């Protein structure tokens, strides 16, 4: 796995919380 | 008698603190959430925004030229219809805004929209009854401080003000307008008399029983258009039909007043609608009875809804909750964990939280995918772009 794949779900969650 | 009139404040000092602290947190998060974020404070708030369709990448420069159509909101002083020029930095302090032109305008600009067939022709909605038409190539580079407003055309038909405004992308010169007078006027600015600056409504639709909030032409069929009012009803009209009090279809769209509607630029059937019930409703022209879907997440009234001009499954909506939500239809009904379901439905792609007051309008950039411009009641305008990381795998 790569690091972007690690922070993708984290950023996408941050995006939906504003 | 002694106390002064205070137009600030005038605020809620409690809510202000909350809004500001949520903004601080949002700001330090921007580098994660956006590939681009630009902010500018206008002298007066703008109730309207729309990108002009022209773009250019000037030789030897590391940015691109884009143009916005803006307006002014002052009840005390001189109002202007404005076209702003902006430098948007090439992807490979930051950015710049300037005035291309500034036009004397009587009263605030409720809404300003350019004619697709001729982008330097712009219609505006005034706090008065007339809707105005300006050709900005026929107006001085700098406005006369005297403040004289000389529209190229005054369109008559309404009794009160309004906000709904829509040019026909398939029928050059055909403009629609909504108003508090319960009606929806239609004009053909190519006909009329030889002189001078006054034309009469070609049609006055009275199907609504309350303040009609928004109007829109269909993007593909040149005779169909949708209307939306405070009677909670979404109506769809046909121009070649000889009855201006009964629409082809009538829908009980929301439990509260309906504020906006937007046709999908790619699908000739689907339609979106924003309401005071804090929801957006999906509609299909084949069967109006069935409300396809309901977008939940907005915490207050919704006043603007716009489809992406690049991605057919992308929808955006803004309102009084000071938030701009971006939706991805392709993720509807999709399963999600409990920790993710607490943040909202699966189709909720992105929540823009850069504004600290109600968003009056926003506009998808027609030349740069995922670039948006939104304007809030507190004088702020933001040109921004979601992080690629978020929409593209
Ligand atoms: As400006």
């Amino acid at each position: 796995d790569n690091i972007q794949g690690i922070t993708k779900p984290a950023i996408r969650r941050l995006a939906r919380r504003g | 008698h002694m106390a002064m009139a205070s137009k600030e404040m005038f605020e809620d000092t409690v809510e202000e603190r909350v809004i500001n602290e949520e903004y601080k947190i949002w700001k330090k998060n921007t580098p994660f959430l956006y590939d681009l974020v630009m902010t500018h404070a206008l002298q007066w708030p703008s109730l309207t925004v729309q990108w002009l369709p022209e773009v250019t990448k000037p030789e030897g420069k590391d940015y691109a030229l884009h143009w916005l159509v803006l307006g002014t909101h002052t009840s005390d002083e001189q109002n202007h219809l404005v076209v702003a020029r902006v430098h948007i930095p090439n992807d490979d302090v930051t950015g710049k805004i300037e005035c291309e032109i500034k036009i004397n305008h009587e009263g605030e600009v409720n809404r300003a929209r350019y004619m697709p067939q001729n982008p330097h022709i712009i219609a505006t909605k005034t706090p008065s009854s007339d809707v105005l038409v300006f050709d900005y190539t026929k107006h001085p580079a700098k406005p006369d401080p005297s403040g004289e407003c000389n529209p190229d055309l005054r369109l008559r038909g309404h009794q009160k003000e309004g906000y709904g405004l829509s040019w026909n992308s398939n029928l050059s010169g055909h403009l629609l307008s909504a108003s508090d007078d319960h009606t929806v006027c239609l004009w053909d600015i190519n006909a009329g008399p030889k002189e001078g600056k006054i034309v009469d409504a070609k049609a006055i639709f009275t199907g609504h029983s309350a303040v009609v909030e928004d109007v829109a032409w269909h993007l593909l069929h040149e005779s169909l258009f949708g209307s939306v009012a405070d009677d909670q009803k979404l109506m769809i009209w046909d121009t070649r039909s000889n009855t201006t009090s009964k629409p082809s279809h009538l829908v009980d769209a929301h439990t509260a007043e309906v504020n906006c509607l937007s046709f999908n630029p790619y699908s000739e059937f689907i339609l979106a609608t924003g309401s005071a019930d804090k929801t957006v409703a999906l509609w299909d022209l084949r069967n109006l009875k069935l409300k396809l879907h309901t977008f939940e997440s907005h915490k207050d009234e919704i006043f603007q809804v716009h489809w992406s001009p690049h991605n057919e499954t992308i929808l955006a909506s803004s309102g009084t909750d000071r938030r701009l939500n971006v939706w991805d239809l392709s993720k509807i009904g999709e399963e999600q964990s409990a920790e993710d379901a607490e943040d909202g439905p699966p189709e909720l792609l992105f929540i823009h939280g850069g504004h600290t007051a109600k968003i009056s309008d926003f506009s998808w950039n027609p030349n740069e995918p995922w670039v948006i411009c939104s304007v809030s009641e507190d004088n702020i305008m933001q040109i921004w772009q979601m992080a690629e990381n978020i929409y593209n795998d």
